[PDB]
């Protein structure tokens, strides 16, 4: 149920 | 500046239950945290899938302390490396992306105590994480103090209460927001007599006796988080323990076990000064 987070951090 | 909370000590406002702690100085069954109550609380977040791994704590702008079992535990094929996780600081909500409030960091290096005993009783369950770049502190992000021999000596006494926080299970449903619970430190004999596990001096246990009435404990999800105490001498919060392990959660006759931070401080120091 976790909200999506800025893709910038995922990279 | 450690241990002085922007929204509390710095404004001279006491939180709703810190007095209970002070009065003893002679997460299951906890309550919702207040905003800014634990500005050192960190969330370890796995990228894929996106999930809560463990709790952790900010000890400076570049370092985070957690339980080594959060990253490495061969019995469950767990061996997370740098590029597998993210550190989320400044949070109140478990699942929401708190835009403009929280900060997300990537890790440069993970350091696990060379003598962490995963093969037996989780002895020396501690690990340090070096963030790629310093986070800036704010009202919701501030580091906790690590104890000195004197503070440890005077506060870590049976009967004295500490505080545990985390977004872990509420029963052995996960909470909407950060949970908190205040627990008394238990006599080593009593800790020893409650389990078949070999208890070392690098650990301490906490919780209420079955006859004491009150209850509460940490649980899955909570591992890696801090057990803190407020010094009646300088009014700062110090992290005395790291949520480690337990047999179930809130079971009567059982107690939670924590990594003894002071006992391992020389390793912490060694790693920090040798690696910035
Ligand atoms: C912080 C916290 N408070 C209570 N718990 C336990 C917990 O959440 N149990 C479930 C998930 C069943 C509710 C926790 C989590 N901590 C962990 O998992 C860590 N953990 C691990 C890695 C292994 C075994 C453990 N509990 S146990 O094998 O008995 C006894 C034990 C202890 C140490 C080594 C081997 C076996 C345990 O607690």
């Amino acid at each position: 149920d976790f909200e999506e987070i800025p893709e910038e951090y995922l990279q | 500046d450690c241990g002085l909370r922007p929204l509390f000590e710095k404004k001279s406002l006491e939180d709703k239950t810190e007095r209970e702690l002070l009065e003893s100085y002679i997460i299951v069954e906890g309550s919702d945290a207040e905003i800014g109550m634990s500005p050192w609380q960190v969330m370890l977040f796995r990228k894929s899938p996106q999930e809560l791994l463990c709790g952790a704590s900010l000890i400076s702008d570049r370092w985070v302390l957690t339980a080594a079992h959060c990253l490495l535990y061969p019995p469950w094929d767990k061996n997370f490396t740098e590029n597998d996780l993210l550190v989320r600081i400044g949070k109140h909500s478990r699942t929401r992306y708190e835009r403009n409030i929280e900060k997300i960091s990537m890790l440069e290096k993970i350091y696990i105590h060379p003598r962490y005993n995963w093969r037996e009783n989780l002895d020396r369950d501690i690990a340090l994480m070096k963030l790629k770049k310093p986070v800036a502190f704010s009202d919701y992000i501030h580091p906790v103090c690590l104890p000195d021999r004197e503070t440890a000596a005077s506060l870590l006494q049976a009967g004295y209460k500490g505080r545990v926080t985390g977004w872990g299970n509420l029963k052995e449903g996960q909470p909407s927001v950060l949970q908190v619970v205040n627990l008394p430190i238990v006599e080593r004999p009593v800790c020893k007599d409650s389990t078949r596990i070999r208890i070392t001096d690098n650990m301490f246990c906490a919780g209420y006796k079955p006859d004491e009435g009150k209850r509460g404990d940490a649980c899955e999800g909570d591992s890696g988080g801090p057990f803190v105490m407020k010094s009646p001498f300088n009014n700062r919060w110090y992290q005395m323990g790291i949520v480690s392990w337990g047999e179930g959660c809130d079971r009567d006759g059982k107690y939670g076990f924590y990594t003894h931070v002071f006992r391992l401080k020389k390793w912490i120091q060694k790693v920090i000064d040798q690696f910035g």
